């Protein structure tokens, strides 16, 4: 469970990085796909990969508003991702060994732009939201 | 393992830009706080409180030990497990640390190393770090063959 | 989330095993420290590790009354092991990736006496719950 | 691996007593419907609801596969890295199957072998057992060295 600590901590940066949040799910999708090959199999529809390909630009967008979305659902991620839960559950059958993958990914990209927020504790605090939101969209699983 | 020249290129590249001391000290300090249970294994090391890891001069020496334990690895790159050997059993018959703890730590790493970096840790960068930690990691584990 | 369906199955092994629970606890116990080695460092004070030993039994018989416990509280888990989750975490200190072996160990544990009960949905049942159990106690790690 | 006396003769003694298309069969269907999202790997094996998973054939014919590829490790105790080599670029580079994944199938295999064996399967067993199971699984993983 996220204190309330902890979801101010991320309803903030969520704020701070608004600007730069279409770039930020962009690149966070490209080094999952390049660090995390494995993760390629799930997106085998797109010949180009490389962040700042036209699918990769908009696939990003939507993985950040999800996120938009599971910040502004904060207090009950589990009925607040059902739909999305489902989604990777049923329609893809995303391995949700794969959730932490994006994650970690989300959070270097975040940190190499906004190096200054992530102070031990506040990371600690990204970390924790990152981890419920895994374990939300993994909700429908079984 | 076989690596490519841009590789090995990147990988002592990184670690040539890392103060051991420094990112040792701070990849450590990250662990014990963002990961809490993992101080259990460092239950010889006195205080720890975030403020209180951050400041405690044994985790600061440890740490500072794991990066000189990781540039044994940059400079024997294609004889890893080899050079582990004492390492994992230490790590496993002697620690017994869980093996995703070793994840764990390697994750807070590269955080550490993105920060740091910026721009220039880029994801074909990262690649080649995740790599070079997944070879780490696989000789850091108890070693079945 | 355990579905009604998952607590009904949990609540009747539940009833099936209680003359045999504290045998359970123990043979658990006994096969996590021999099985997983890695546990022993918890319980290094114990001269004799078998599941006939005084120590082991003793523990086997608390394990199975903390399960107990969880059974009773089983419509949330999260609350009705808050005192466990912290004792876990900061009396004892327990990396939270040993909740799983010992969850594992007593699956085998039940199967060996009761193979009857484990036809694959009741098993998914039981995994469940013993998922949800460990999720509830890594709850105050952090 | 160094296995002792009592390891490998325990290890040919339960292999000695699983009908391999039974125990692999159940141990595959058990997979599939405990840990469900393990079927995106098989999804070309027809129909996978748990009454149509354990009727379902192509999954029998499989997990009868799996049992006999692990009956090639009990053949050969002290060369099973080797003997594993194409496998694991099967599972690693051609299926991309998650490791998380091989310990999941395992611990399904483990509760099918308990569940049949009873009281025979002691902690003591259960322990080779489960060395065998990691050496495999290591074996099968992608490999670093
Ligand atoms: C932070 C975790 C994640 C979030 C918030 C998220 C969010 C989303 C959203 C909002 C969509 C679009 C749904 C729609 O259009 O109705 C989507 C689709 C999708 N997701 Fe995720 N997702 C996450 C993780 C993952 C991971 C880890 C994978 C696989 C490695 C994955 C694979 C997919 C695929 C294949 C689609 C369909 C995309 C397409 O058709 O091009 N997702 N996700
Ligand atoms: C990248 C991963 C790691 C590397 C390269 C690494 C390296 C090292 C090295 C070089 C030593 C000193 C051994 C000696 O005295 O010769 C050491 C000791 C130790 N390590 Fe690690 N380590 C890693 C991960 C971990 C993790 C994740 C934990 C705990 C969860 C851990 C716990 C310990 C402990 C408790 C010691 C003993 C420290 C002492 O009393 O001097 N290590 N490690
Ligand atoms: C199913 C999950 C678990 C449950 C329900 C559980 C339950 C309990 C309970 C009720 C106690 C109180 C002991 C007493 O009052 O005498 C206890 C203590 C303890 N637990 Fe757990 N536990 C679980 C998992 C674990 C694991 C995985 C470990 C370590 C590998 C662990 C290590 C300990 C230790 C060291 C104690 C203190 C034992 C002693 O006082 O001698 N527990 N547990
Ligand atoms: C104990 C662990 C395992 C062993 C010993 C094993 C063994 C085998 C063997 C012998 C084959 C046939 C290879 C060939 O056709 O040349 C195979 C294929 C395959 N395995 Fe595994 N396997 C294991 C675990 C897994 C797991 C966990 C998964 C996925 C969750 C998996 C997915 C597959 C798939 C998708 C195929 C190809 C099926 C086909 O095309 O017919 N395996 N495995």
């Amino acid at each position: 469970s996220l204190s309330s600590k902890d979801k101010d901590a991320v309803k903030a940066l969520w704020g701070k990085i608004a600007d730069k949040a279409e770039e930020i799910g962009a690149d966070a999708l490209g080094r999952m796909l390049a660090v995390y090959p494995q993760t390629k199999t799930y997106f085998s529809h797109w010949k180009d990969l490389s962040p700042g390909s036209a699918p990769v630009n908009k696939h990003g967008k939507t993985i950040m508003g999800g996120l938009v979305d599971a910040v502004a659902s904060i207090d009950d991620l589990n009925a607040g991702l059902l739909a999305l839960s489902e989604l990777h559950a049923f329609t893809l059958r995303v391995d949700p060994a794969n959730f932490k993958i994006l994650s970690h990914c989300i959070l270097v990209q975040l940190a190499v732009k906004f190096p200054k927020d992530f102070t031990p504790e506040v990371h600690l605090s990204y970390d924790k939201f990152f981890s419920a939101v895994a374990r939300a969209l993994a909700e429908k699983y079984r | 393992v076989v690596w490519t020249d841009f590789e090995r290129a990147t990988i002592a590249d990184i670690f040539s830009k890392l103060d051991y001391e420094a990112v040792g000290g701070a990849t450590l300090a990250r662990c014990l706080i963002v990961y809490p249970w993992t101080q259990r294994y460092f239950g010889n090391f006195g205080n720890l409180n975030a403020a209180a890891i951050m400041g405690n001069p044994m985790i600061a020496k440890h740490g500072t030990t794991i990066l000189h334990g990781l540039d044994r690895a940059v400079k024997n790159m294609d004889n890893i497990k080899a050079t582990y050997a004492e390492l994992s059993v230490l790590h496993s018959e002697k620690l017994h640390v869980d093996p995703d703890n070793f994840k764990l730590l390697s994750d807070c790493l590269t955080i550490v190393v993105a920060a740091q970096l910026g721009k220039a840790f880029s994801g074909e960068v990262q690649a080649a770090f995740q790599k070079f930690l997944s070879v780490v990691v696989s000789a850091l584990g108890k070693q079945y063959h």
